[PDB]
């Protein structure tokens, strides 16, 4: 259990500052499309946003559907594949968790034993040095 | 006047359907501004 | 019985009949998955399953599909 590069499509990336920093101060949380594969390369495709009520320290998921209506949606056109993983963002604190972020991690990993969570932390992400 | 009501019925079958939806989008940000609030 | 998908693709499949209460139907995924329902978010085409009005109301037939939705949230 190491040694586990994360791929990412940088179609997919791009779209998680430009939406993960849009919503600043208050921060922000989508989805992420992708794939496992046998245990190293647990690559990303594309990503999108559940609606949401964003603060500058909290935020959830208003509506339980528009994931769920939108890939029935996607697979007209097949663009991606079925869900991997899960952001967020804080805005300029620095890049970890917290006991919300596990609460529901712990949902998805017992759903699903390597899906993933991603923190990014666009205010201190210059043009060089990213933080994600 | 037999034709009115066969054809005067036909309106009314519509702007049901044009109240229902109207109905719902308000619906919609109705709720946006107390996720919001 | 039943059939129920999530958000990652994957699908459980429930033994269970046209009696059954949401308070005991939120149970079954805790008896599987591990889920407190307060996490959890059943849909059936667009219609969020409200924990009142019981399946008796929403025609769930047999080989029915569901789709599973986890909460989320973050700070």
């Amino acid at each position: 259990d190491t040694k586990e590069t994360v791929y990412i499509s940088s179609i997919a990336l791009l779209k998680m500052l430009k939406h993960g920093r849009a919503g600043v101060p208050m921060e922000v949380m989508g989805l992420m499309l992708g794939e496992f594969v046998d245990d190293y390369t647990v690559n990303v495709v594309d990503v999108f946003a559940m609606p949401q009520s964003g603060t500058g320290v909290s935020v959830e998921a208003v509506d339980d559907v528009f994931q769920a209506k939108m890939m029935d949606m996607l697979k007209q056109t097949g663009r991606d594949q079925m869900v991997v993983g899960w952001y967020h963002s804080h805005p300029g604190f620095g890049c970890w968790l917290s006991s919300v972020d596990v609460n529901t991690q712990k949902s998805f990993e017992q759903l699903n034993s390597r899906a993933v969570a991603v923190v990014v932390d666009p205010i201190q992400s210059v043009k060089g040095k990213v933080v994600i | 006047l037999d034709n009115e009501i066969r054809i005067f019925r036909s309106e009314l079958q519509r702007l049901s359907h044009e109240n229902n939806v109207m109905l719902e989008k308000i619906k919609d940000n109705k709720e946006k501004i107390k996720n919001n609030r | 019985q039943i059939f129920v998908k999530t958000l990652t693709g994957k699908t459980i499949t429930l033994e269970v009949e046209s009696s059954d209460t949401i308070d005991n139907v939120k149970s079954k995924i805790q008896d599987k998955e591990g889920i407190p329902p307060d996490q959890q978010r059943l849909i059936f085409a667009g219609k969020q399953l409200e924990d009142g009005r019981t399946l008796s109301d929403y025609n769930i037939q047999k080989e029915s599909t569901l789709h599973l939705v986890l909460r989320l949230r973050g700070g």
